[PDB]
């Protein structure tokens, strides 16, 4: 049953709450960061510089 | 291309509330030219300005003319 | 004091980096550096700013390079011992126009043109107050008010006598981006320069900050239903009294 | 160690209090109660009556400081105008 | 018995943080406690990292703290949260003295308690004097000028208190050296304090709300009371984020990014927000030498308390004209933060004199005559006679 499959057995509780927060980083990292910029389009240096190209 | 805060403040002054500031500060400008051809040059300790009724004229012009100038410009 | 005394409130602009989400204008930073060579750089420095921030930001790698080397800096002496030059590199900090705080006073009529790195974030105003002194010259000033010799008026400064003149007139930079230079639009992008200047962090710490803000709410709302599932068996807890039977 | 002096509070089973007899209480488990029941018939008419009970032994002083700092507020605006020269070479004396 | 228990270095931590009985009837306004011990980790934390990087002569100090906000990664974040943080430490603290004289938690047999917490918020009020001055500001050099040249009005001895002060003739380079070295010390004997702070607590337990005896229900601090100090200290987090991160420069003053020039004065010259009221109670004394003492006074007059409170109730929950008059003194303090930004000007000048009055006047005057009219008022409005 998923109560002790998930949080019972506490060799891995304190392990998956320390292993889940890893692979947290960088997706939560990936999400806001293309969030920003495309709230931002048209304003950054990259954009700028794919038509100062001249 | 002119310049387009002058082109708004230009607008404005002639509204009717514009038009009411603009006179006030006119009525004060020649109050200070009679002023100034008499004894009383280095006199009187209290000579005027129109400082007050220019602050209010400019006062004015910047709650019209500051939330739209930059839908104007580049 | 007196409101000439203090000084006229600037107004509130709608800047495109007001508001919690939003960056600089990176086109207008590029061409508030233009104004800032060909007009401002003649009496002010800019010392605490060094060439390598520029790149990425404004400029690409080699305009810069090409940028610091028509200056020429101190080297270390050669083997007699005498001093030598060599052009700037990256490292190097942009230079001003004078060598010593009694000559820049000489040439401005015993005043002193102050360092711009952080006047955005040193006066009361911000980039309302900056905008507002360089387009707020009067053609003369109130009936009444006798400015001293070598002063101008401009009501946003207080007292109303500053000891720089008006500078920004109609088509005197030409663009590279074709933008037609009023005074109106080479005021906006000098300022917008000038708040990358004392604040390059800007970008960085706004994207950084929604991540903590984020999470931190997330702990917040969590730590209360944990704190109430915790607490209800106090809560809800009751009492009787029967009183008890005497002579014990 | 040498003992302490004497206290207002102890520990558990010799606290310091008067004598219990009669009292019985009953409590649940947390497990079997029912999950946040409380943002309403709290919010409906708790968390009115339990400040608007009070509000009045802070409102009364807020107010009385609130009127206090705007009419000196004014009167120094008025001061350092034009209209108001005459009464400021009086007042500085 | 248990190892939490027998262990020599466990049983402070678990008659302190786990086993220890609470009153069961305490609300939020015990949670301020744990907040400042939190905040002081924070400053300190803080101080060494950008102490890495700081540099204290006269001619550097300002250009080190730019160096930091511009070179040292992650060096924005350091600052930003040195100094809001310390503004965050003065108002969590205010509400917890504000909680005490409510609650009338300097009442026996808690004095010892309350003294040596009037001892701590001194020291604390000399740390943000000296880190103040460490930036070379502007407002760092006159706000130095101004409290310092305070002292060369105490008799036979005041114009050598000041120059063993300055290590010479005015604020300078051996000022600033000295300052900085002051600055790192006194948080470690604030430290020592708190400790003290801690074992006269322990000795007594807290009060509760109601102002009676709470021996009769208590519950262990492990589960209840740590999962109620971590709502309050996430609110606290996430209120201080939105302050370094969105709007960092909003609790300072814009002169303190001029570098100081002992040539040329400011047009105002004004401290931060949480010294404000004691700068006004300074400035409405005439004389200087009355002035100074009168400043100090304000602080030690909080030592008054147990003796001029004659009421046989512990705290203000069920006493009508004491809620009232708690509530004139908080608008009073509020009032003298506002004073002491203005300009000496009409009406200002006698609105502060007015104001430091009422601040004295409570605890001398006003606590002792009201607290005895409430107690014959629950005398006869019970007894028949
Ligand atoms: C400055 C940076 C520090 C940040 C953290 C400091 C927090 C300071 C707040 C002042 C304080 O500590 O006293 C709070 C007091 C209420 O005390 P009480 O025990 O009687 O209320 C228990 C409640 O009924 C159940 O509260 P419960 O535990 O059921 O739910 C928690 C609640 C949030 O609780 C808190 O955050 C406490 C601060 O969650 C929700 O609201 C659910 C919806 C989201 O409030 C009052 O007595 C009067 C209310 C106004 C006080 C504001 C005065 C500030 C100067
Ligand atoms: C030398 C140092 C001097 C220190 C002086 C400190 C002054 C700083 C101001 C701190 C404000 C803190 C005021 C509240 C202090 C907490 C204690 C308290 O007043 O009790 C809470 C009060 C009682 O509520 P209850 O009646 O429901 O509970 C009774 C118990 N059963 O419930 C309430 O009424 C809470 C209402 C709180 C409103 C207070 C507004 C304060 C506004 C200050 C703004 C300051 C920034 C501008
Ligand atoms: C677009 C160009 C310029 C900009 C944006 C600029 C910006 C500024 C700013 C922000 C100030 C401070 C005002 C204050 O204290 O509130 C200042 C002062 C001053 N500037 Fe300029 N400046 C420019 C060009 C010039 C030029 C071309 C000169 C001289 C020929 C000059 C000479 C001075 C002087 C003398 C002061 C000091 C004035 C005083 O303290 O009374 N500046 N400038
Ligand atoms: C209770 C603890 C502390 C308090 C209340 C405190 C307060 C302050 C304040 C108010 C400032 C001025 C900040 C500004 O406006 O820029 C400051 C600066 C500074 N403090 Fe602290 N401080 C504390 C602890 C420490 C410690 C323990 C250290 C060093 C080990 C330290 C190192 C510094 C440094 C290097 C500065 C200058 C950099 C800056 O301006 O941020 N501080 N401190
Ligand atoms: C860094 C500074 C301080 C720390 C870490 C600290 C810590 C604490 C803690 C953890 C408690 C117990 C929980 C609570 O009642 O909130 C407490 C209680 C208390 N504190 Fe502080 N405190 C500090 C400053 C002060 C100050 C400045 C004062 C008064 C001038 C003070 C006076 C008291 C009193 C009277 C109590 C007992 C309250 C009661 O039992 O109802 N403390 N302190
Ligand atoms: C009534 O019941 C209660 C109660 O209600 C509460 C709330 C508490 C709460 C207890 C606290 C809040 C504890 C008080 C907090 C302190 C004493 C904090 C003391 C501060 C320090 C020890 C600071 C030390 C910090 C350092 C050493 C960091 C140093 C930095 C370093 C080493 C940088 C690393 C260097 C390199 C090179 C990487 C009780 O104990 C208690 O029982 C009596
Ligand atoms: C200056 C303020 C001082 C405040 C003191 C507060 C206490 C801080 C301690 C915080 C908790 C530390 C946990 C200690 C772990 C248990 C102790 C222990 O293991 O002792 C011993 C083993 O000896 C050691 O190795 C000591 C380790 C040094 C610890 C230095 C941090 C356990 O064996 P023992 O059976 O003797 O324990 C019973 C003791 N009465
Ligand atoms: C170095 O300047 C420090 C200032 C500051 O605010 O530090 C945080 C400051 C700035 C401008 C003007 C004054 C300043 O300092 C102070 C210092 C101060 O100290 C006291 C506070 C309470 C009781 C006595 C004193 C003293 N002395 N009370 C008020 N302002």
């Amino acid at each position: 049953s998923l109560y002790k499959t998930f949080f019972k057995r506490n060799a891995v509780f304190v392990g998956t709450i320390f292993a889940g927060a890893f692979v947290f980083q960088t997706v939560f990292d990936t999400a806001i960061t293309s969030w920003y910029e495309n709230h931002n389009k048209g304003k950054l240096w990259k954009d700028v510089k794919a038509r100062i190209a001249a | 291309v002119t310049d387009q805060l002058e082109d708004l403040r230009e607008h404005f002054k002639n509204t009717e509330e514009g038009k009411a500031l603009v006179h006030h500060y006119e009525e004060c400008a020649e109050r200070v030219k009679i002023q100034q051809q008499q004894p009383g040059y280095a006199d009187l300790e209290h000579k005027e300005d129109c400082v007050e009724e220019f602050f209010h004229l400019q006062h004015y012009l910047d709650t019209a003319t500051a939330p739209r100038l930059f839908d104007k410009l580049k | 004091m007196t409101a000439a005394e203090h000084g006229l409130h600037a107004p509130a602009y709608a800047w495109s980096h007001n508001g919690p989400f939003e960056t600089f204008d990176h086109a207008s930073i590029r061409r508030g550096y233009q104004v800032y060579r060909e007009v401002c750089a003649a009496c002010h420095s800019l010392d605490r700013v060094a060439w390598r921030t520029l790149v990425g930001v404004s400029h690409t790698n080699e305009e810069v390079r090409n940028m610091a080397e028509e200056f020429e800096y101190d080297d270390e002496p050669d083997e007699q011992g005498n001093p030598k030059k060599r052009p700037g590199k990256l490292s190097d900090y942009i230079p001003g126009p004078y060598p010593n705080e009694q000559a820049a006073r000489a040439a401005n009529q015993g005043a002193l043109p102050p360092d711009l790195s952080l006047i955005v974030k040193a006066r009361h105003g911000g980039c309302d107050y900056i905008f507002s002194l360089l387009t707020g010259y009067p053609d003369e000033p109130p009936a009444g008010v006798a400015l001293p010799p070598g002063s101008n008026y401009n009501p946003y400064f207080p007292g109303g006598s500053i000891a720089m003149a008006r500078v920004l007139f109609d088509d005197m930079v030409e663009y590279e981006d074709g933008t037609p230079a009023t005074t109106s639009q080479m005021a906006k992008d000098v300022t917008t320069f000038l708040n990358w200047c004392a604040e390059p962090e800007h970008d960085e710490r706004k994207r950084l900050g929604l991540k903590t803000v984020i999470i931190l709410s997330s702990l917040y709302l969590l730590s209360i239903w944990v704190k109430k599932f915790k607490w209800a068996g106090i809560k809800t807890r009751k009492f009787v009294f029967n009183p008890p039977k005497p002579r014990k | 160690g040498p003992p302490s002096g004497k206290t207002y509070m102890g520990w558990w089973g010799h606290m310091g209090g008067p004598k219990q007899k009669g009292i019985t209480s009953y409590a649940v488990s947390p497990y079997a109660q029912k999950p946040l029941q409380g943002i309403f018939h709290n919010a409906v008419f708790n968390s009115f009556r339990r400040f608007k009970s009070q509000f009045l032994y802070v409102l009364i002083p807020a107010g009385i400081y609130w009127y206090w700092w705007k009419n000196g507020n004014e009167y120094n605006e008025f001061l350092y105008s034009k209209a108001g020269r005459e009464e400021l070479e009086r007042v500085n004396v | 018995m248990a190892f939490r228990k027998s262990n020599v270095y466990l049983s402070l931590v678990n008659s302190y943080i786990i086993d220890s009985p609470q009153p069961s009837s305490i609300n939020y306004w015990w949670n301020m406690g744990s907040l400042l011990g939190l905040c002081l980790v924070i400053q300190i934390v803080t101080g060494i990292f950008m102490a890495m990087h700081y540099s204290s002569n006269i001619e550097l100090a300002f250009s080190s703290v730019e160096h930091i906000m511009r070179d040292v990664h992650n060096g924005y974040i350091l600052r930003y949260l040195h100094a809001n943080g310390a503004s965050f430490f003065f108002m969590v603290m205010f509400m917890h003295m504000a909680k005490g004289l409510y609650y009338g938690s300097y009442r026996s047999p808690r004095v010892t308690l309350w003294n040596v917490g009037v001892i701590i918020f001194i020291l604390t009020i000399a740390t943000a004097f000296l880190g103040y001055c460490c930036v070379y500001g502007q407002m760092s050099h006159w706000g130095a000028t101004v409290i310092t040249n305070l002292f060369s009005a105490i008799p036979f001895v005041g114009n050598d208190i000041v120059s063993w002060l300055w290590g010479g003739f005015s604020v300078s380079n051996p000022t600033i050296q000295r300052f900085f070295a002051l600055h790192y010390l006194v948080p470690f004997i604030i430290a020592a304090m708190v400790i003290m702070h801690l074992m006269a607590l322990h000795i007594h337990g807290s009060s509760n709300p109601l102002g009676i005896t709470g021996n009769l229900d208590r519950i262990p601090m492990h589960s209840y009371f740590i999962f109620k100090d971590l709502v309050t200290v996430f609110l606290f987090m996430l209120i201080l984020a939105l302050f370094v991160f969105y709007s960092p420069n909003t609790l300072g003053h814009p002169d303190n990014y001029i570098p100081g020039n002992p040539l040329v004065t400011p047009a105002s010259i004004v401290p931060e927000w949480y010294l404000l009221p004691f700068y006004a109670i300074l400035r409405s004394i005439p004389d200087k030498l009355l002035g100074v003492i009168t400043m100090f006074a304000a602080i030690l007059v909080l030592l008054v308390l147990p003796f001029t409170d004659r009421s046989v109730v512990r705290g203000n929950t069920f006493k009508v004209l004491s809620k009232f008059f708690f509530f004139i003194f908080v608008f009073n303090f509020v009032l003298l933060g506002q004073i002491g930004a203005c300009h000496v000007e009409v009406p200002y000048v006698l609105m502060g004199q007015i104001a430091t009055f009422i601040y004295f006047a409570y605890f001398l005057i006003i606590v002792p005559v009201i607290s005895t009219i409430e107690n014959v008022l629950f005398y006869i409005g019970r007894v028949n006679k």
